[PDB]
Order: C-alpha cells, then structure tokens, then sequence
C-alpha cells in the first residue's frame, strides 16, 4: 500500500530474462522460489550491474531469493575470498538471509556464513553490525575483495544503534564498494547514510503517510452552539479522570480567552500560539512536560503522554488533523481524541467522518469505561 | 571551567544542574554524536548549531522516537569520561543492561511489546533465562502498569521511578568509566522545580522467561 517513486526505469518480474549464470538458475528453479515484489522488480537489475540502490523496500526481504540472486550474481565463483557483506538489525534475520544464499548458493559452490570462529574465507558474509565490526577488527575477516555492501533494514539497524558500526565498517572498505540499502522507513539519518556512503544512486521510494490515526478512539461531541463549549469541557473533567490533557484552538485570541476562563476554574494552564519565539515555546514546554500546568492550550507539540487531546475548535483540514492526534511508529497506538461539534461546523464540513477521513464516533455515556 | 567539565562534577558530586535539548537531536539515531554545549539560564543547552557560545562535544546520543523503542549499543559505550543524554522522559521508559545496552521506550509503548522487541537484541539472546543481569530501570511513578511492569519477566528490586501521579519529566545522563561500563544519573523535573543528579542505580535481577 503506497505509490512507487523511481529516478530509473529497468523492470523485469521473471528470473528467466535477469541474464543471470547457469548454476544460479539450476538453484533457482530446484527449490521452486517465489516472484519478486514491485519493488524488487524494479531494484534487482541496476543492482547486478554493480550500482548504488535505495530501495524502500517491506521488511523481511532478506528471506526472498531475489534479494539472494542480486548478490549471488555478481560473485566471482573460483576467488575464495569475502566479496559480499550484509548487514541485518538480529540474529534471526540474519540467519534467515544465510539460509536462502546458501541455498541456492550450494548447486553455484558459493559460500556463505553468519556472523551471529576457528573457521573463518567465505564468499558472503552476512551478520550484525557490531559483530561484524568486531570480526574485521580482529581481523577474521577481510575487506580487501568486498565489492558489495547490502544494509538491510537499515533503519532498524539505526533504531537499533547500529549508527557507529555501520560508519566504522564503511571506513574500512575500498572506494569502488557497492552499496545497496534496504529500508521500508526513510526518515532523515537513514536518508544521510546514504549521502554519506552513496554516489548517484538508483532511488526507489514510497511516498509514506508518516503519522496516523491507527489505534486512536476518536469521539465527538455536539455541542451545538459556540458558547457551551466551555461548559462541556469543565464537565468531561468530571466524567473523566484526566492527568494531561493538549487543547487544540483555531486562534490566538481565543487561545488567550480560554486560558484565562479556565485559570479562573483553577486549572493549571500554558498557552502557547504562533505570535511566540521558539526560546517562549521552549521554558512552555518545560512547564507542561514537568506537570507544574495540567492543560496545554494551543494553535496548530513535544510530549510523550497525555490523557487526551481535545478539538476546542474543529481544524481546517485533515493535514491539521492529523497533525493535531496523529502519532509515529508501530507501538504505543493509543490515544484518545475528543472533537467538539457545533451546528456550523457540521453545515460548513457536512460530514465530519468524510472531511478528516477517519471513524469519529459520538462520545457515549460510559466512555470512562471504554477508554 | 568547560561545561562538558561542569556537567560530569555536577553528576558525581549531586548538585542541581538542568540539561535542555533541541527537538533536531531526535532526528539524529543513537550513537556517538558531535554536539555544542551552550549555557542557557543556568544549565546547559546541547544542540547542532555552533553559534552562542557554543562548545563543541563528543557524547553518546540516544534519542526519543514515537511508537518506537531507540537503542545504545555496547558497543559505542568506551571512551572513559564521555558524558551521555537521552531526550527528555516525559512519560517514557529507559532501561538499562550493564554491560549492554540502553534503551528508551516510549510512553503508551506496552511492556509486553517493548520486552518483545528487546529481546531480539543480542545481549537480551545472550541473557539466558534463569540468570541474571544488573539492570536500570526507570518509569514515571503513577502510570499504568501496563506500560512498564515486568514482574512477569524479571524478579528483582523494583525499578526505580520518577514524578508522582504520572506527573513529571525526567532527564537521564551518564559517564562512561569503562569498556561497556556506564555510570548512569537523573534529576527530576516537576512543579517543584529541578532536583539535583542523583544516581540511577543498576540492581540484579533474574530473567524469568
């Protein structure tokens, strides 16, 4: 799910037409393997030839043969020497890809361990990071005929603190080094590896809607008019129990106002809004993380947890939406968001589930029961 | 006199001395990281930029990332004196393996989830079960134990904790003293104002499963 960004057009979907050698093919088609996935179909050819390749491809390609042939294909059979490098965030993993390269690997005689000792020079060496600094360290290992470095799933491998490794491992192979990095993420250091490591690469990304909804009990309330807005919020205070909560509002003025109508209801308060410097943002932030205020009152935030997010006032779009409750990542999808309707907004939007493109349920009766 | 100086006399010694840190460092995965220490107010900032007064620095970085767990390997943990940060624990978790590596959880993240996760690290492979390790654990006291009891995992001293209610922000530090060797410490933050560093200790503990 997503769409498919290339700076290069070179698809093939068979085995049959990727040029490859005779004892690759007999392994290929003894065990019956699998097609590869578009963006594979995409990444495989360019990456034969021997060039630098982003491919956002899904996690877990290391299992798949076609991930096994692009570095099977370049190996000079008859140099007994380490020509290829890869590198996986686990063990697991790892082991996984050494299965499927010494699978077809056998019926070419290539060869291939996995850095998870006395044996140690295999044609392909696949492994963690730190134990495969450690083995080039100690010199179990050589760089001398590593042509191709493969980094899968690197930015599990960044996640996993593998930055440092990964870098000292770099330093140590030659110039001309292949380089093909494999990650279903691109955020920002992952994109830097490759800058630093990487000269005209093949790009295949995926354009990746990066917060979302996934998890988060979204509920409305009709509240009708503008002017009992304020009651309704006083009184989810004393249906809920609420340690934390961000206020989102659509204006400076009304940012002011409400703080102002709730410190008169001795809540704690910070109150933040556009017309502020970052050095303003920062000593608000602090205020906020450290509990000393209770309610974080803003405009369209830096904070790990909160009880809820409340739309004092509708966003204007489904950007600001998702900006507003949208959360990163895979784990910790929960969240609980409470949007306050009026009249005017349901004749402005027409239908709310529609216009932010998401499920926003009425907020029930025993909703302290729910969430 | 160098606030890289300052920062590690004010660990070891318990005094009151804030950390601020710029949003951009959590674009930076955890590991070894050029930083510049500049004074604001009356502890110090760390960001990328060289400007204000800015001293550089070599630290060990491990950002905060959402619906993530971050990790610091061993592996970087070796040059003695070399100050180390995480973001600022404002719900989220930071658990410690001596001799290993340190993570932060974030907030909602379960403690079924992140144990899941952490034990396809290496070290947690290496951690058979029914031994033990010297662990730091530290969760903000009040939150639902859902998010970070592991009484069902390890058997040991508790974790420590911070804040009260679930209320509170946390900053953990630490001092290289050796080879996968880390002294770890904390101040609090909360309406209170800033505690001084104290230290955030290691206790055993036994991996049940």
């Amino acid at each position: 799910e997503g769409v498919i960004e290339s700076n290069w057009n070179e698809i093939v979907d068979s085995f049959d037409d990727m040029n490859l050698s005779e004892s690759l093919l007999r392994g290929i088609y003894a065990y019956g393997f699998e097609k590869p996935s578009a963006i594979q179909q995409r990444a495989i050819l360019p990456c034969i030839k021997g060039y630098d390749v982003i491919a956002q491809a899904q996690s877990g390609t290391g299992k798949t043969a076609t991930f096994a042939i692009s570095i099977l294909q370049q190996i000079e059979l008859d140099l007994k020497a380490t020509q290829a490098l890869v590198l996986a965030p686990t063990r697991e993993l790892a082991q996984q890809i050494q299965k499927v390269v010494m699978a077809l690997g056998d019926y070419m005689g290539a060869s291939c361990h996995a850095c998870i000792v006395q044996k140690l020079a295999p044609h392909i060496i696949v492994g963690t990071p730190g134990r495969v600094f450690d083995m080039l360290n100690r010199r179990y290992l050589s760089p001398k005929y590593i042509k191709m470095f493969v980094l899968d799933e690197a930015d599990e491998m960044l996640s996993r603190g593998f930055k440092d490794q990964i870098y000292d491992i770099f330093q140590k192979l030659n110039s001309n080094t292949q380089v093909v990095l494999l990650s279903a993420t691109m955020p920002s250091d992952v994109l830097e590896v490759t800058k630093k490591f990487m000269r005209d690469p093949i790009r295949i990304l995926v354009k990746k809607e990066e917060l979302t909804l996934e998890g988060i009990r979204q509920f409305y309330i009709n509240v009708e008019r503008e002017e009992w807005k304020l009651d309704t919020l006083c009184d989810l205070y004393e249906t809920l129990t609420i340690t934390q909560a961000v206020i989102f509002i659509n204006t400076r003025r009304k940012v002011d106002w409400l703080t102002e109508k709730m410190h008169a209801r001795d809540f704690t308060v910070s109150a933040m809004h556009g017309d502020m410097d970052q050095k303003e943002r920062d000593v608000i932030m602090r205020e906020f993380r450290s509990g000393s205020s209770r309610v974080l009152i803003t405009t369209d935030i830096d904070v790990q947890q909160v009880s809820l997010v409340i739309n004092y006032d509708l966003p204007t779009n489904r950007e600001n939406y998702i900006h507003r409750i949208g959360r990163g990542g895979r784990f910790g999808r929960k969240g609980v968001a409470i949007n306050m309707v009026t009249e005017e907004d349901k004749r402005t939007l027409r239908d709310i589930e529609t216009f932010y493109n998401t499920s926003i349920e009425e907020m029930p009766l025993n909703v302290a029961d729910l969430i | 006199n160098s606030l890289e100086a300052q920062i590690r006399q004010a660990m070891k010694t318990g005094s009151t001395l804030t950390i601020e840190f710029d949003q951009a460092l959590n674009q930076k995965s955890p590991g070894t990281l050029n930083v510049f220490l500049h004074p604001a107010n009356g502890g110090v900032r760390i960001d990328l930029d060289s400007g204000n007064q800015g001293e550089p620095a070599k630290i060990l970085w491990l950002p905060w990332k959402q619906g993530e767990l971050q990790t610091l390997q061993p592996g970087s943990i070796s040059t003695v004196d070399m100050l180390f940060f995480t973001y600022y624990l404002s719900g989220s978790k930071v658990f410690a393996g001596d001799g290993g590596p340190v993570w932060h959880i974030d907030a909602p993240v379960e403690a079924n989830q992140f144990w899941r996760r952490m034990s396809s690290d290496e070290w947690m492979e290496d951690w058979e079960v029914g031994t033990d390790r010297q662990v730091a654990y530290l969760h903000r006291a009040g939150q639902s134990d859902s998010l970070w009891n592991l009484s069902a995992y390890l058997e040991g001293a508790a974790p420590s904790t911070y804040g009260r209610d679930n209320l509170g922000q946390a900053v953990v530090g630490g001092i290289v003293t050796g080879r996968q060797q880390m002294s770890l410490y904390q101040y609090a933050t909360t309406s209170s104002g800033s505690s001084a560093w104290s230290p955030l200790t290691y206790t055993l503990q036994q991996r049940k499963q």
